[PDB]
């Protein structure tokens, strides 16, 4: 709703970390990453911002390895310091 | 005439606005035209001079900026980029306190992520992980998936060892005998 | 008259050539004083939303535009967003 931006602002962060994983080998997927990004900060629609943003972050958990990401998850979304 | 210049396409429009006021003046000197137009043209003919130098500096402030910036840049990321990156993406997803991000995320911590998210095809195609009948559960509703948001209709069904699974045949009972996790192979209900 | 990078994003300047800002003063002043205004943020949460500014604009004229080396340049030069 109100956190559009805040929305906008993961999607760049998101972005920025599936560019350092080198998703540009694959053209399919890295025009998908690209366009959903670039989707989401033309978009106006919380909801559909939301829908875009559910879709990027799960790309994002797909180029990670199981186990890795439980502790990424525990140590910087369970336990942040923000 | 463009033949010294760095950019004979970018020094172009400027040029000939320039060589245009020159010749104009040159065809009113030959042809005696009265002092008053040739007042006009001889402004014109400075106007036109002094804005084709004035690109012409730009040009070279613009050659030379990038000169520099491409100097540095030769110079050329940490576990810590990354790692800094990663701390401000799950900050801000904890911090936009959202039910669906938070399903998202504890799904993700035990284990229920996508393997793949293929798109394209006209019906984006996703396959999930499952690692026990609990969380099977709580995802699967009949013949649907109920993942980031959206619902997507069941394709196929897979056992860690690739093997076909009907999934009305995985069961309480059975638990122990399937080599988990499961992979759902689903289509985006579009 | 078209303004000075207070410490010249080479990727930023990239963009100003690729979409010919030098064209506009007024649209090459706009990413210029994004960019310095990036520089003397305090904040990362400040730091995100010109970042997204400066996106914005480069989709204005290209909706498919891959920004992503923009995001990376800015993850590495500056010190807030480390």
């Amino acid at each position: 709703g109100s956190k559009l931006t805040e929305m906008k602002c993961t999607n760049v962060v998101l972005l920025g970390l599936l560019s350092k994983m080198h998703v540009e080998s694959n053209s399919k997927e890295w025009n998908y990453c690209v366009g959903l990004h670039n989707e989401i900060n033309l978009c106006d629609d919380p909801d559909a911002v939301l829908e875009k943003l559910l879709a990027l972050i799960a790309f994002f958990l797909s180029k990670h390895n199981t186990c890795d990401l439980s502790d990424l998850i525990e140590s910087y979304f369970e336990n942040t310091t923000i | 005439p463009l033949g010294s210049v760095a950019s004979a396409y970018a020094a172009l429009p400027s040029w000939i606005a320039y060589e245009k006021a020159r010749a104009d003046l040159e065809e009113a000197k030959k042809n005696d035209v009265s002092p008053q137009l040739l007042k006009q043209l001889t402004k014109a003919c400075n106007i036109a001079k002094s804005e084709f130098e004035r690109e012409a500096s730009v040009q070279k402030k613009l050659d030379k900026m990038a000169e520099q910036a491409a100097a540095s840049m030769y110079k050329e990321r940490k576990s810590k980029i990354v790692s800094a990156m990663h701390s401000l993406l799950f900050g801000m997803l904890k911090k936009l306190d959202m039910s669906s991000v938070n399903t998202i995320i504890e799904q993700a911590r035990n284990g229920v992520l996508p393997l793949s998210i293929i798109p394209a095809a006209s019906a984006t195609r996703l396959i999930v992980v499952t690692p026990n009948l609990e969380v099977l559960s709580k995802v699967r509703q009949e013949n649907n998936v109920h993942y980031a948001g959206a619902i997507w209709s069941i394709v196929e069904v897979k056992d860690a060892n690739g093997a076909q699974v009907h999934l009305k045949e995985v069961t309480a009972a059975n638990e122990l005998n399937i080599t988990w996790p499961l992979s759902i192979t689903c289509e985006r209900t579009t």
